[PDB]
């Protein structure tokens, strides 16, 4: 087996299929960074750091020697446990299609939110600076009148163009801002139709973030280094419940500061 | 000579 | 080597690749004239002038001889130096993707802006008049109300059609006017959709120019004669920095005065 | 070219051959750890860390997430500069075999000593614990009478055997202890002959260390992870001198504490 | 599916 120890879990093959399908589509619904950043191939469970190529001054061993430490970006392991009812698991083989996978969906929503928040807002505990913090472009404020959103997106796009940044530009909207853009109509004309003619890329539903982001999808600017992609592992079980978990080992790196424009509300 | 330059010491 | 002396620069092959990629795409993002003018093939480093075909009266050598000088537009060499940190250069081979190429991008933005302003606004020191100065069509004023921009574009287009000018018409907007067209909506209707339905060509982002231009892309009217296209050369270096440069040798010629309409504030 | 920029150095092809030969054989004479530890294949200039496989507890991003950082041992870049006379370099092509390569030999001796000291004594600035510090076996004192050296070596060997450690056992002696073992004779019988019958491996000349070490060469206990092996690079030059350097990027890891026995003089 | 897969666009 592997570190997941999936073979030791009292879960039917049929139940495994339902659990894996639900976790997969639920994670994809809440996730949005994996649609604009460069996601690498899984490097394996041995992957523990990403070389940043930079040198770090360190005390020399003796005189006449110049010593430097090799800088690297560490990987963080995210593990979201959840508990399932063994009755719901055993019901799958008996023909049940309404088994309670809500703990599975909540773990997928949580892991997806942690990942997108790590990419865009940051994760200081893992030395991961967010895109918003690294954005060298002037941040903008979302207007109070939603009919003025095309104005702020247009200025954000011009900031990217004035910084020498190319590539198909995409706009990531938070759950509240996305709903606002979908419903707002300036004199009946829907403002999302206005935005669709301004964005050569896509307008992405990003529920984990807050505010909005305007970035490029040319590639080579945002790097999601995967060591271990999302997987379902087994922890423990009794005669009534099974403790599983969603696990992922990754880190994020932002190579181009001017490749993004952050947007936020006002307090 | 005028290239890479790893003396290729390795395990002795 | 050549006059660039690239082989003498302490820059790794890996660093050269990223430096060239960054300079290339940054120059292409800020450039906007090569999308409406005719850019020729590079004539080589020997290219020094472009024949204008015209004759110039000059003093005869003796009686009975009619002497004329061959008029020609000279080429100008633009050279934008920049300095890179050797730590950032050496970091590339060690696996760094965040090396500081801002001096490369700033040199690209400067060289691109010099070229576009030379094409559209002129460069008198190089005998380059420019599209705006040579445009025989009546210049227009951009309106204060951005919702009236379709009015001024429609009149600019009508000026070209009334001058016998054909071809796909294109509109080049400055950074401020382009952002205004993208955001302005007349009663919710985006004015860019109105403009896109009036322009059979493209609406080009032209950050280096000021105002706007409406011209034809039929060909044969605006000629950017390249002797040497944009390249990266090596100047000098120490133990900490390398001084490189973006170089280009070109000239611009405007053959048709009525082929363009200039707009300003 | 690469980061060494060897092509920019005013050094003849003939001089490069002699300079590289001298650095190679000088480094090989003073080095003594690369003969008992596992030296890895060069991972390349991109290599910056070695996964230790362990997790480090870190603050969770939100509730319900268990976050751990992947541990990694960093690589250190050692660079020993030296200066050569351009007259000595240009003499090589003219047929000189007495060119002054002493700066090369001193840089090789310095880099070799730094490496063995890092392997056996440690390098705290680079988070590299020495073999002596990590040795869980009881350390021993070299006797005052050199004719009693076989006694302390025999007890060191028994310490390894009593710890379940197998493999060909080797003994690394410092410059002073090695010379004493070579010259000392107990009633005319050379004590080195006694030691050669006690060691199934080799008795290694280790001038960089002090004291002595008795360890196993079975493999998998001492790991010298090479990112870039020792190479000669170019820094700067004028009309009279050239500044070159020996560069190396590596780390050391000790996986088995009981696989070695350290010995020192009586303080 | 299988847990999840990157490169969703
Ligand atoms: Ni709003
Ligand atoms: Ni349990
Ligand atoms: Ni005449
Ligand atoms: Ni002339
Ligand atoms: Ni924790
Ligand atoms: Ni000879």
């Amino acid at each position: 087996m592997n570190n997941l120890y999936r073979d030791l879990a009292p879960v039917t093959e049929a139940a495994w299929a339902e659990i894996e399908l639900e976790a997969a589509r639920t994670f994809k619904r809440h996730i949005a960074g994996r649609r604009v950043v460069d996601v690498s191939d899984p490097g394996g469970p041995v992957t523990a750091a990403v070389s940043t190529g930079r040198l770090i001054d360190v005390k020399a061993p003796t005189n006449g020697v110049i010593a430097h430490l090799r800088a690297s970006k560490p990987l963080v392991r995210l593990r979201v446990p959840f508990t399932l009812s063994r009755n719901e698991i055993d019901d799958v083989e008996r023909g049940s299609k309404d088994s309670d996978w809500e703990p599975v969906k909540e773990a997928a929503k949580k892991l997806a939110f942690v990942e997108d928040r790590t990419i865009f807002e940051g994760y200081s505990a893992a030395s991961i600076e967010g895109i918003r913090s690294a954005s060298s472009n002037p941040a903008l404020t979302l207007p109070e009148d939603p009919r003025e959103i095309p104005d702020v997106i247009s200025q954000a796009l011009s900031e990217l163009r004035l910084a020498g940044v190319d590539g198909p530009y995409s706009v990531l909207l938070s759950a509240d801002v996305y709903t606002k853009v979908s419903e707002t109509s300036d004199h009946g004309y829907p403002i999302r139709e206005h935005l669709n003619r301004l964005v050569d890329g896509d307008i992405i539903w990003a529920p984990a973030i807050d505010g909005a982001f305007v970035l490029t999808t040319r590639g080579g600017d945002f790097d999601l280094q995967l060591g271990t992609d999302v997987a379902i592992g087994y922890a423990s079980h009794d005669t009534d419940t099974v403790r599983l978990y969603l696990q992922e080992t990754l880190t994020f790196l932002c190579y181009t500061a001017e490749a993004s424009v952050a947007l936020s509300h006002k307090l | 000579t005028l290239a890479a330059g790893s003396l290729s010491i390795g395990s002795l």
